């Protein structure tokens, strides 16, 4: 479900 | 955030160990080495680098190894690393022990230049081996056994500069992004190397992101606006045709098929891969019409369409020199996409590609375990696809960790 250097780990999650 | 630095590093450190496990499961041969350069060489991460494989490969039947030398661009000097791979790939603890312990000696060094792009050409007419395009738009031709270049095109030092050579290695195209209209510089590379054959400034465009030759008399150009401007070797100030694609994002680069003079490969920031025929774009005719940038996208339906991983901006593409269906694609983060359009040619033989079709078209995806970090050095020219070795490619990261490998597509040929 959608979310609830900080954006960096966020962009990695969408890819996987 | 301090946790944000322990966030991306930790996730990849597991994801790298994930790809580290299936390393013997997804590839036929994979190797990594650290370039060992002599004293004085710059080892910075932001160091502009490029690599391209040479055609002087060697065979070793007594040891079962295949020697594949590669020209390494490190600032002003060009290094030569002989890659040791298995012989069973096309037709090793000690072989790696040599190159890792062999201090790379700069065979050719262009003092005053930054190596941006290089093209190894086997032309016995000028007896040259490498032609590297400097960051200042300069090119230098160096021959065998020569530490200094034999011929050079020196521009006044002030960006982006791309260099492409004709099919017969007789014409060179050079882009000069001036901060002033962008220029496409023509240089004859047969008898009068170094002298500008022509100068054609492109008014209204500042930079040419990519330069690619379609034939021995046809050339192309790509600006930041994503409009493909194809200019001819004839005496004409303006392009004979103009290709404009804004449907799938802003166009980034292009590739010319070595066996299909009309079919070409396109790339855009929107992650879509486009295959278009040159006859259709020329069929529009009359590129002398008013250059209405305000005019909508040209009603040009391409031949076929694909997609990158998660719409990753395709920054580079290069068709294989041995196979007409094997395609190389470069994402924004350095991942190397392995594309083989052999399945589409079948669906085109029995009658938009489906999600399962685009799933079946991708041969493999090489991310190197997320180790290919996005530095300041553009990895466009840091990838070399073997023209004579199938599926064998080399990569250069900002960490200096040189990678050379061949992926396993699972299709027993």
């Amino acid at each position: 479900h959608p979310t609830e250097e900080r954006l960096i780990e966020f962009g990695q999650d969408i890819d996987g | 955030s301090t946790l944000d630095i322990a966030e991306d590093n930790k996730i990849k450190n597991e994801e790298f160990k994930i790809w580290k496990k299936s390393i013997p499961s997804l590839y036929q041969h994979i190797s990594s080495l650290k370039p060992i350069f002599g004293s004085g060489v710059d080892e910075s991460p932001s160091t502009l680098r490029s690599i391209v494989f040479t055609n002087d490969s060697s065979c070793n039947k007594s040891k079962g190894v295949l020697s594949v030398p590669l020209l390494y661009s490190q600032g002003s000097e060009i290094f030569e690393v002989d890659c040791i791979v298995p012989l069973g790939l096309h037709y090793y603890t000690m072989e790696s022990q040599k190159v890792e312990q062999t201090v790379l000696i700069p065979k050719w060094e262009f003092k005053g230049e930054t190596i941006a792009k290089m093209i190894y050409v086997d032309n016995s007419e000028i007896n040259v081996k490498v032609i590297a395009l400097s960051t200042n738009g300069s090119l230098a031709w160096f021959r065998e056994g020569v530490k200094s270049p034999v011929y050079t095109m020196m521009e006044p030092s002030t960006p982006c500069v791309d260099f492409a050579i004709s099919n017969d290695s007789k014409t060179l195209t050079v882009t000069k992004e001036k901060h002033e209209n962008a220029t496409i510089k023509l240089i004859d590379n047969s008898g009068k190397i170094g002298e500008v054959l022509r100068t054609i400034p492109v008014p209204g465009i500042k930079n040419i992101q990519e330069i690619k030759f379609l034939n021995n008399q046809i050339f192309a150009t790509c600006s930041d606006d994503g409009i493909i401007r194809f200019w001819g070797n004839e005496i004409g100030k303006k392009p004979l045709w103009i290709l404009n694609d804004s449907l799938d994002g802003k166009t980034t680069c292009f590739a010319a098929s070595p066996f299909v003079d009309t079919l070409f490969m396109t790339g855009t920031s929107g992650g879509a891969l486009k295959v278009w025929d040159i006859r259709a774009v020329i069929a529009l005719g009359d590129a002398d019409a008013e250059l209405n940038i305000n005019q909508g996208h040209n009603k040009v339906n391409e031949l076929f369409k694909v997609h990158h991983f998660y719409s990753e901006q395709v920054s580079k593409i290069e068709f294989s020199s041995i196979s007409p269906m094997e395609v190389v694609t470069i994402g924004g983060l350095g991942n190397v996409y392995h594309w083989n359009f052999e399945p589409v040619f079948a669906i085109y033989n029995e009658i938009i590609i489906s999600d399962e079709l685009e799933a079946e078209s991708m041969a493999f995806y090489h991310t190197e375990g997320c180790r290919r970090e996005i530095g300041e050095n553009n990895k466009v020219n840091t990838v070399a696809y073997h023209k004579y070795i199938e599926d064998l490619v080399a990569t250069v990261d900002s960490d200096g960790l040189l990678t050379v490998y061949k992926p396993f597509t699972g299709k027993v040929l």
